[PDB]
C-alpha cells in the first residue's frame, strides 16, 4: 500500500474491494422471469413501492420481466450500492435494456429489467446469463480472491 | 454360565475356528473350486454350434502322458522335479472314444 | 504391506480374515423378492408411489417395494440361516430409498460379530456367548459334534460384510464397548458409547496382512 | 514422569474442548467465515490450529521433563540425532494425520470409518492421534496413521526419480 | 503424519 | 460438465454407456445426450425414450424425475424436451437412431430394424438382450439421468472411483475362465471346418500360466 | 416453479401471451390445447439455494444405525428421541448446521439460530 498509509486497515479493505473481481453472480440471491404486462403497475405487491417512482415522465418494452434479488450482506462486503450495480448493467445493454432498481434505503434489493411475434423470454434467459456471468461490477479481470495480511 | 457375554480373550477362539476351516489361502482354493465345479460346465453350455452339441464335462485327476507311453498319475513332487505340468485331462460328451472326447489338459491348482 | 518403489500402493495384500465372493446364481433371490411384494418396474408409477424403495440386484433395477423394512428383516434372517448364501451382500440405504443386492464374484469381504437386543437382558449384546465359545474350545481340544466356523455362520452369530454393506452398519471395536480409575500407563481410548451397534469387530489386529502380522507392537 | 503425563493428557483434553466449542458454535451457525474462505474451510482452519498447538505444547512439556542424564536429550544436545518432533511423537503425542493437506476424509459416506456415526468432525474421527508411540495407537489411530504413512511413501517414490531427472 | 503444514 | 457411465457386463449369464450433460454452468441450453454403441452421434435422451415407446414429455420426465415438487430438476430438463421436439413417435425415433448407424443407401425398413437391434442387444445389455423389455431400460436410463442431475445440481458428490466396495479382485478361477472361454472359442471356431485338436487348449492354458500373459 | 402438461398429449406447455388482454397462457405445441396461467412466474434460478438440504427424511429414518442421535427436545411433541444429520447439499458453500428429525412425530428442526426457513428443502 501507498507509502504513508499501510497501517490504515480500512484503506487496505478499500483497495481489496477495488481489486477483487466481482460479478453479479457473486451478489445475487435469485433471478426470476415474470409475465408482468402493465409497465406500470406491477403484479408484485413488493415492487409497487419501487414502481412508485418514477416520478418521471422525463420529457418500448416487453411484458416480460427479469427480476434479480441481491444480497445486502455480500453487497456491503464489496462496497456496492444499488446505483453502482444498476448503472453497470445499464451501460452494458445501454439503450436496449430497460433497467430500474430498488433504492439503497429500500428494504429489499431488487433489479427489474425488460427488453426494450415474440420470441422472447429467451431471448432473455440468455440476457440473464450474460448478466450473471459476464458483467464486471468491481475489480480486475483475473483476480479471483484477495486476502489481507499484516 | 452359558450365556454369558464374551470377553475380548474369547475372540481368538473364534479366529482359530475361522482358520481351522479355511486356512490362509482360501480365496485361491475357493475360486478355482468354483471354476472347476460350476464355471467350467457353464462355458461349454454357452456353445453348440451347427448339429454337434457338447454335453457333460469330466475332469480327471492329474496324470502325465507318455515317454513311452503309458499315462499314469502324477504327484506334485514328481511334476516339480521333472519339469512337468500338474494337469488333468478334460473330456466332453458330444452329440451326432466311447463316449467322451479328449479336449485338452487343465493345469490343476494344488490342494 | 505394500512394495516400496513404483508398485507402492498398487500391489496390495489381503488382511488376515478377508475372503472373496465366488459368485452365486441370483435367480432364487429375484424370485423370492416378487413373492415378497416387489412391484415390477412395468407397474411402477412414481408420481403415485413416491416413498417406494428401489430394488437392485447385481446392478439391475428389478422393481420397487413399499415396505422395505419387512423385506430387509427377512432377507437378513434368511442369510443368517444359510438360506441365502452368506457370501451375498445386501445393503439397504434408507435415506437414499434404495435396497441393493450383490451375488457376483470378486467382492472382498470380512466377517464380524453380529449384535442384537436381547431380549431379556437387554441392552444390546453380541450373539456369541460363552456357551458358543466352549463348543469351539472343545472341538479344538480333541486333537461329539463339530462346532466349526460354519456353525457360527449358520447360527446367525457372525456374518460376512463387504465394503459396500459396510456403508450401512455401525461397528464396535471391542466387545466391551457394548456395556454401561483410569490406569496412567494405558493408551487413551475414546468411546461414546453407542446403543446403536449392529456388529462388532472379531479382533482389530485382524486388519493386518501376513507380513505385518509378524511385527511385535 | 507424569506429572508431565497428567499435564499432557490435560493439555489435549483442553484442545478437545476448544474444538468441541467451535463445533457447537459452527453448528448454531454463529461462526463467521472470514473473507474469501468458506465456513467449512475456516472451521477446519481453527480445528487444525487448536490441534496443532496442543500437540506442540504437549511435546514441549515432555522435552522440559527430560533430564540431563536422559540419553535422547543428550543426543539432541550434542546435535547427533534427532529432533524435538522425534521426542514429541515418542513421548507426548503423534498428532494429526493428513492426506492431501486436509484431515482424514470421509471415504465412507460421511464417515472416515464404520466405527463412527455420520457427520462427526471430532479430532478422533478425523485422525488426531492422541497417544504417543510409547502408549501405542488405537486401531482407528493406527489406520489413520497408515493413511498419513502412505502419503509420504508415495511422495518418496516420486523423486526417485522426479529429481534425478531435474538434475540431469 | 505430524500435523497440517509439517508431515502427513 | 458431467457424465454418468455404466459398463454393462454379462455374467454369463463389454458395452459401455455414457449419459452426457452438454453444459458447463453459465452456458445456454444444457442438453443431455446419450452415447449408444454403433451410432455415430450422441442422441438426445428424449429421442431414446421415444425409441423405446415412451412418447409424451410427461411420461419421460416421470421416468427421470421421481418427485413432482422438484421444479429444479424439472427445469434442468426443458432443453432436453426442446432437444427432441422434432421426434414425436417411436418409428421416427428409430429412424433417427438408425440413420446414425447406417450408410445413406439403406432402406427405411432396415434402418429402423438396425436401431431396434441396437436397443435390444447393444443398449443396457445387462438388463436384457431380449424382446419387449423396453420399460426396464427406459426406467434404468431415467435412473442414470436422475443421478447425472443430482450431481449437476450440487446435491450429491461426484462418485468416488477409489471406493473398494466397487472394485472386484479377479482370481485363479475368473482369470482361467476368460482364457478357457477364448480357447474353447477356437476348437469351437475351428470345427466348423477326431477331428478335435486337443493341443489348442493344453498349450494356451499353459502359455498364459508360464508367462503371465492374459 | 410448477410445470403443466397438455390435458390431451401430456406434453410440456410453453408460455404464450394474449396481447390485447395482457394475460399469460400456456399452449401445447403438439395440438391446439391452451390454458390460463395460475401465476406469472415463468422461471426462477436460485444462485444461493436450500433445496435438498434435508433430502432423505423418510418414514424409516430412525432404524438407521449410522445416524447420530440426541436429546434436543422436539419443538412440537417435546419428545427427546431424534436422529440428526448435517446438510445433504454437497456444496463447499454450506453451513455446518444440524437438522434433527423427531422420531416420535416426524418433525424436522435445526440448530441454525439465524433461521430464515419455515418448511425445509
Ligand atoms: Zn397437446
Ligand atoms: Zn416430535
Amino acid at each position: 500500500l501507498e507509502p504513508g498509509h499501510a497501517a490504515d486497515q480500512e484503506q487496505a479493505k478499500l483497495i481489496r474491494s477495488a481489486i477483487e473481481h466481482t460479478t453479479l453472480k457473486s451478489v445475487t440471491i435469485a433471478s426470476e422471469i415474470y409475465y408482468d404486462p402493465d409497465p406500470r403497475s406491477t403484479v408484485i405487491p413488493e415492487d409497487e413501492e419501487i414502481i412508485q417512482l418514477h416520478f418521471s415522465l422525463l420529457d418500448q418494452q416487453s411484458p416480460w420481466l427479469l427480476r434479480l434479488e441481491l444480497d445486502r450482506a455480500a453487497m456491503n462486503d464489496k462496497d456496492l450500492t444499488m446505483g453502482q450495480v444498476g448503472e453497470r448493467i445499464k451501460q452494458t445493454f445501454k439503450n436496449d435494456l430497460f433497467v430500474i432498481w430498488s433504492e439503497d434505503n429500500d428494504e429489499k434489493l431488487i433489479i427489474r429489467c425488460r427488453v426494450v411475434e415474440a420470441e422472447e423470454d429467451h431471448m432473455l434467459k440468455k440476457i440473464e446469463n450474460t448478466m450473471l456471468e459476464n458483467i464486471t461490477l468491481r475489480g480486475v479481470e483475473n483476480i479471483e480472491r484477495v486476502v489481507m495480511m499484516k | 454360565d452359558e450365556s454369558a457375554p464374551i470377553t475380548a480373550e474369547d475372540s481368538w477362539a473364534v479366529i482359530s475356528a475361522f482358520f481351522r476351516e479355511k486356512g490362509l489361502v482360501s480365496q485361491q482354493l475357493d475360486s478355482f473350486n468354483q471354476f472347476v465345479d460350476y464355471t467350467l460346465q457353464d462355458i461349454i453350455c454357452e456353445d453348440s454350434t451347427l448339429e454337434i452339441s457338447f454335453g457333460k464335462i469330466y475332469v480327471t485327476k492329474p496324470m502325465v502322458n507318455e515317454s513311452d507311453g503309458v499315462t499314469h498319475a502324477l504327484y506334485p513332487q514328481e511334476a516339480r522335479l521333472r519339469n512337468l505340468t500338474y494337469s488333468s485331462g478334460l473330456f466332453v460328451d458330444v452329440k451326432k472314444e466311447s463316449g467322451k472326447v479328449f479336449i485338452g489338459r487343465l493345469p490343476i491348482m494344488l490342494r | 504391506e505394500t512394495p516400496e518403489g513404483q508398485a507402492c500402493g498398487l500391489v496390495k495384500n489381503l488382511s488376515l480374515m478377508s475372503c472373496i465372493s465366488v459368485g452365486t446364481d441370483p435367480m432364487p433371490i429375484i424370485t423370492f423378492l416378487s413373492e415378497w411384494g416387489m412391484e415390477p418396474l412395468e407397474d411402477y408409477v412414481p408420481h403415485q408411489s413416491p416413498d417406494a424403495t428401489r430394488v437392485f440386484v447385481n446392478g439391475v433395477w428389478h422393481g420397487v417395494h413399499r415396505n422395505p423394512a419387512r423385506l430387509m428383516e427377512t432377507l437378513r434372517t434368511l442369510r443368517r440361516k444359510g438360506d441365502i448364501n452368506p457370501e451375498v451382500s445386501m445393503i439397504r440405504d434408507i435415506r437414499e430409498k434404495e435396497l441393493k443386492i450383490f451375488t457376483d464374484a470378486g467382492r472382498v469381504y470380512r466377517p464380524l460379530f453380529i449384535v442384537e437386543d436381547d431380549e431379556s437382558l437387554g441392552h444390546k449384546e453380541l450373539k456369541v456367548r460363552k456357551g458358543h465359545i466352549a463348543k469351539l474350545m472343545a472341538t479344538e481340544y480333541q486333537d461329539v459334534e463339530e462346532y466349526t466356523w460354519s456353525s457360527l455362520l449358520n447360527e446367525g452369530l457372525v456374518e460376512y460384510i463387504d465394503a459396500e454393506e459396510e456403508e450401512s452398519i455401525l461397528i464396535a471395536m471391542q466387545p466391551e464397548d457394548l456395556e454401561p480409575d483410569v490406569d496412567p500407563a494405558k493408551r487413551i481410548r475414546v468411546s461414546h458409547h453407542a446403543t446403536t451397534f449392529t456388529h462388532c469387530e472379531i479382533h482389530p489386529s485382524m486388519i493386518l496382512g501376513v507380513a505385518a502380522s509378524i511385527i511385535p507392537f | 514422569d507424569g506429572p508431565t503425563m497428567r499435564e499432557i493428557t490435560e493439555t489435549i483434553a483442553e484442545a478437545k474442548k476448544k474444538v468441541l466449542d467451535v463445533t457447537k458454535e459452527a453448528q448454531a451457525n454463529l461462526l463467521t467465515a472470514k473473507h474469501g474462505m468458506t465456513l467449512r474451510e475456516s472451521f477446519e482452519d481453527n480445528v487444525v490450529r487448536f490441534l496443532n498447538e496442543a500437540r506442540d505444547k504437549a511435546g514441549r512439556l515432555a522435552e522440559v521433563n527430560l533430564k540431563d542424564l536422559n540419553n535422547v536429550k543428550q543426543m539432541v544436545m550434542a546435535g547427533s540425532k534427532g529432533s524435538f518432533i522425534n521426542i514429541a511423537q515418542m513421548s507426548a503425542c503423534v498428532g494429526q494425520q493428513s492426506v492431501e493437506g486436509k484431515r482424514i476424509a470421509f471415504g465412507f459416506v460421511d464417515r472416515t470409518l464404520p466405527h463412527f456415526s455420520k457427520d462427526d468432525y471430532s479430532p478422533e474421527s478425523k485422525g488426531f492421534v492422541e497417544n504417543s508411540y510409547l502408549r501405542g495407537l488405537t486401531p482407528q489411530e493406527f489406520f489413520f496413521h497408515a493413511m498419513g504413512g502412505r502419503e509420504g511413501l508415495i511422495d518418496t517414490a516420486v523423486k526417485t526419480a522426479e529429481t534425478g531427472y531435474i538434475q540431469r | 503424519i505430524w500435523g497440517i503444514g509439517c508431515n502427513p | 460438465s458431467h457424465v454418468a457411465e455404466i459398463r454393462s457386463a454379462l455374467e454369463k449369464g463389454i458395452s459401455t454407456l455414457q449419459v452426457k450433460l452438454y453444459g458447463r454452468e453459465g452456458s445456454s441450453a444444457r442438453t443431455i445426450k446419450a452415447t449408444l454403441p454403433y451410432i455415430k452421434q450422441d442422441i438426445p435422451i428424449v429421442i431414446i425414450f421415444r425409441a423405446l415407446g415412451i412418447i409424451p414429455d410427461g411420461e419421460i420426465l416421470e421416468h427421470i424425475c421421481y418427485d413432482v415438487n422438484d421444479w429444479q430438476m424439472l427445469e434442468m430438463l426443458k432443453p432436453c424436451v426442446e432437444d427432441g421436439f422434432v421426434i414425436q413417435d417411436r418409428e421416427t425415433a428409430l429412424d433417427f437412431i438408425g440413420r446414425r448407424g447406417t450408410a445413406l443407401g439403406i432402406k427405411k425398413e432396415k434402418r429402423i430394424q438396425y436401431a431396434k437391434d441396437i436397443l435390444q442387444k447393444e443398449f443396457l445389455p445387462h438388463i436384457t438382450q431380449l424382446e419387449g423389455f423396453e420399460s426396464r431400460k427406459a426406467f434404468f436410463l431415467g435412473y442414470m439421468i436422475n443421478r447425472l442431475l443430482l450431481c449437476a445440481l450440487d446435491r450429491k458428490d461426484q462418485d468416488d472411483r477409489d471406493h473398494f466396495g466397487k472394485k472386484r479382485l479377479d482370481l485363479a478361477g475368473p482369470l482361467l475362465a476368460q482364457l478357457f472361454k477364448t480357447l474353447f472359442k477356437k476348437l469351437t471356431k475351428d470345427i466348423f471346418r477326431l477331428a478335435i485338436n486337443a493341443k489348442t487348449i493344453t498349450s494356451g492354458l499353459k502359455y498364459a500360466l508360464a508367462t503371465g500373459n492374459w | 416453479t410448477t410445470f403443466r402438461f397438455c390435458r390431451d398429449c401430456n406434453n410440456m406447455l410453453y408460455p404464450r401471451e394474449d396481447k390485447e388482454n395482457n394475460r399469460l397462457l400456456f399452449e401445447c405445441r403438439t395440438c391446439s390445447y391452451v390454458e390460463e396461467a395460475g401465476s406469472p412466474l415463468v422461471y426462477r434460478h436460485e444462485l444461493i439455494t436450500n433445496i435438498g438440504e434435508t433430502a432423505g427424511v423418510v418414514q424409516d429414518i430412525g432404524s438407521d444405525p449410522t445416524l447420530p442421535r440426541s436429546d434436543r427436545e422436539c419443538p412440537k411433541c417435546h419428545s427427546r428421541e431424534n436422529v440428526f444429520f448435517q446438510s445433504q447439499q454437497r456444496r463447499k458453500d454450506t453451513s455446518m448446521v444440524l437438522f434433527f428429525v423427531c422420531l416420535s412425530c416426524s418433525h424436522i428442526f435445526t440448530s441454525d439460530q439465524k433461521n430464515k426457513r419455515t418448511q425445509f428443502s
